[PDB]
């Protein structure tokens, strides 16, 4: 529901080069494996990936 | 507590743990790093794992259990399942809900309450070099696992008394081991592990961000049943074709005489890896009616590289599959590294070096890095170490079966996990009771060219007209790469419960009870080693009391003298036995007539 760039924080054009710097930084920091906390993480980290997928596809960020 | 780090392997087994800062690998009982993956029931109700199992397999043919990992999550038709029936010396069965299991002594049992024997021998050794209980572990699997055999080994580590934080990919753990030593910077590496039953390929890239090494697995692919035994069954085969062409016996029916030209035939291969020709001499292999016969064969290196070239090819297909999935060129590949015992044979060396146009590194131990890599990741779940990240990716599509036997991709192969993925689904029928959902993973077109999951039923779905309620299903990989799926009402977000049906593994009640005999077989193994101690016990007062006798010479009661040599004899027959209460009731009447003796020391 929450805009993509948004969550990864980036200029809405910057390239497939920047947000693949943001994903790996943001699945540092909220990386299950990391913290080993709690669901929280992964959850919220499964979303930061989800984004990241979406967003390095061509057609697919056009959409 | 502390989390050790297992490998645990189709052939040998290592443990490793964190000293601060630094990880070592353990040795064993016997003084080894390596543990060997065997386990042997005795018929005293001992329990032997490693090289003792590996000593008395030949008079306990039947009940010695080996390549376990090569049963492990499996079903029992499954095609190299049954291949295997056929050749082990062990009895393979099918269980109640048809998966493979194994009889021993008339008892059937799942594989991971052996490979369960295994991990509470790593355990123990952990346990007697930390000085304090250990309670945590990452265990290693192959990247190719499925779903089933990832959860069957982590069932394996439950019973084992072991909290299993995380199941990690063979690759990716030597990936790191080797990466700590890198300094900053961007490297892809192609990760070739050919082991003693598995065989996986993986393309990892280390790039280094603030201090912050991401080890991202870029593509794997491989075979969980390829490695060192077939290269062993194939010499196999054709040392009984040529024993049956030259002495006319066909030799496969002697177990015995099978478990002997097995231990030759990979010794045979181990020494071609480093020698041009060996033989294969096996005296008195077998007895003819007319008399005994031998064997002696030249085995050339050419000989055996012709006899599993087909096998070594079987493993470059998988690399040009995941050089694919990753999108990259031999040409991108910045270093090639070589894991396993098997991959130390100069033709897989040969032909991984010419598929990379690019000599492999010579500075990774392939015996000693996985076990290492585990040790590390296990610092990373507590925190000792957190310069590294690693993002592992599931290797198999997982999909669902739809009309036709199509199969339909929900999760796609090399998709980065942890992962989630929802997906609407409603009824197709007028008051419809309830709806079941077929979940596969695999790459076929067919569902049933590939492996079940199971299926999932939804019942209490309350009557409505076709295609109206919305069901959310949502479809989560853990960082172990194991499937969890839960449902929920789309609508008003009361959750829906789930029934798993025609699906394989142990449940809850199995798990519980293997536990309990798990810690009953513990206490029997502490009650055997105290009779090995108390028989070295004994055979030291044989010792020392014979010594004294020949000391005191003529100056002992010649009634004394007969007392004590009778005591003696009835404790030697004790120490023969298996009875620590006959040895210990030997010894003591032992001392009560040797008390003069004794006396006669007076220093
Ligand atoms: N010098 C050698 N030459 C050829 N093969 C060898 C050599 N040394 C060991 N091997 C083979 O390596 C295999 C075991 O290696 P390793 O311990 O890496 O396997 P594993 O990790 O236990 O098995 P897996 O990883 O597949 O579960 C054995 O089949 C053995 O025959
Ligand atoms: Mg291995």
């Amino acid at each position: 529901k929450q805009d993509y760039y948004e969550i990864l924080g980036v200029s809405k054009t910057a390239e497939e080069r920047e947000i693949r710097k943001a994903y790996k930084r943001l699945a540092m920091k909220y990386h299950p494996d990391r913290n080993q906390g709690d669901k929280e993480a992964e959850a919220k980290f499964k979303e930061i990936k989800e984004a990241y997928e979406v967003l390095t596809d061509s057609q697919k960020r056009a959409a | 507590g502390k989390i050790i780090g297992i490998d645990l392997g189709t052939t040998n087994s290592c443990v490793a743990i964190m000293d601060g800062t630094t990880p070592r690998v353990l040795e064993n009982a016997e003084g080894d790093r390596t543990t060997p993956s065997i386990i042997a029931y005795t018929q005293d109700g001992c329990t032997l794992v490693g090289q003792p199992a590996k000593r008395q397999a030949v008079t306990n043919p039947q009940n010695t259990l080996f390549a376990i990992k090569r049963l492990i999550g499996r079903r029992f038709q499954d095609e190299e399942v049954q291949r295997d029936v056929s050749i082990m010396p062990f009895k393979i069965i099918a269980a109640d809900n048809g998966d493979a299991w194994v009889e021993v002594k008339g008892q059937k049992m799942a594989p991971p309450q052996i490979s369960a024997e295994v991990l509470k021998k790593m355990k123990k050794t952990a346990e007697d070099y930390l000085g304090e209980p250990v309670t945590e572990a990452v265990i290693t699997v192959p990247a190719y696992f499925n779903d089933a055999q990832r959860q069957a080994t982590k069932d394996a580590g439950r019973i084992a008394g072991l909290e299993v934080k995380r199941i990690i990919n063979e690759p990716t753990a030597a990936a790191l081991a080797y990466g700590l030593d890198k300094g900053t910077g961007n490297r892809t590496i192609a990760v070739y592990d050919l082991g003693g039953g598995a065989f996986d390929i993986s393309i990892i890239e280390i790039d280094e961000v603030d201090g912050e090494k991401t080890f991202e697995v870029l593509a794997t692919n491989g075979d969980t049943h390829l490695g060192g035994e077939d290269f062993d069954s194939r010499l196999i085969n054709y040392l009984v074709e040529e024993f049956k062409k030259d002495q006319g016996i066909d030799l496969r029916n002697d177990p015995l005489a099978m478990q002997r030209l097995k231990e030759a035939a990979e010794k045979a291969k181990i020494e071609l890896s480093s020698a041009q020709q060996t033989d294969v001499n096996l005296p008195y292999i077998t007895a003819d009616a007319t008399g005994p016969k031998h064997m002696n064969i030249k085995v050339t290196r050419a000989k055996l590289e012709s006899l599993v070239e087909d096998l070594v090819n079987r493993s470059i297909e998988p690399l040009k599959v995941a050089l694919q999935d990753a999108g990259l060129s031999v040409s991108d590949i910045d270093d090639v590294i070589l894991v396993g015992g098997q991959t130390r044979m100069p033709m897989v060396q040969k032909k991984v070096a010419e598929f990379f146009g690019k000599e492999p590194r010579k500075d990774v131990n392939p015996d000693e890095a996985v076990a290492i890599g585990a040790a590390v990741q296990g610092g990373v779940l507590t925190g000792d170490v957190k310069d590294v990240l690693l993002l592992d990716v599931t290797p198999l599509s997982l999909g669902i079966e739809t009309m036709g036997g199509v199969m339909t991709t929900l999760i796609a192969k090399n998709t980065t996990i942890p992962t989630k993925h929802s997906q609407v689904f409603s009824t197709a029928e007028d008051n419809q009771s309830a709806v079941t959902i077929h979940v596969l993973q695999g790459e076929r077109k067919r569902a049933a060219d590939n492996k079940s999951l199971g299926q999932f039923n939804l019942d209490g779905i309350n009557p409505a007209p076709r295609g109206m309620p919305q069901i959310e299903v949502t479809f989560d990989i853990d960082a172990d790469g194991i499937l969890h799926v839960s449902a929920k009402d789309k609508n008003s977000g009361k959750e829906q419960k789930i029934t798993i049906k025609a699906s394989s593994g142990l449940n809850e009640d199995e798990i519980q009870k293997m536990v309990r005999d798990a810690e009953a077989n513990a206490e029997a193994d502490r009650k055997c080693e105290e009779l090995v101690q108390t028989r070295n016990q004994g055979d030291h007062l044989l010792h020392s009391t014979r010594k004294q006798v020949e000391e005191a010479g003529d100056k002992l009661p010649a009634d004394d003298k007969t007392a004590i040599e009778s005591a003696l004899t009835a404790l030697e027959t004790a120490l023969k036995g298996e009875d620590k209460a006959a040895i210990e009731a030997k010894m003591q009447e032992l001392a009560q007539v040797s008390q003069k003796l004794m006396e006669i020391a007076q220093q």
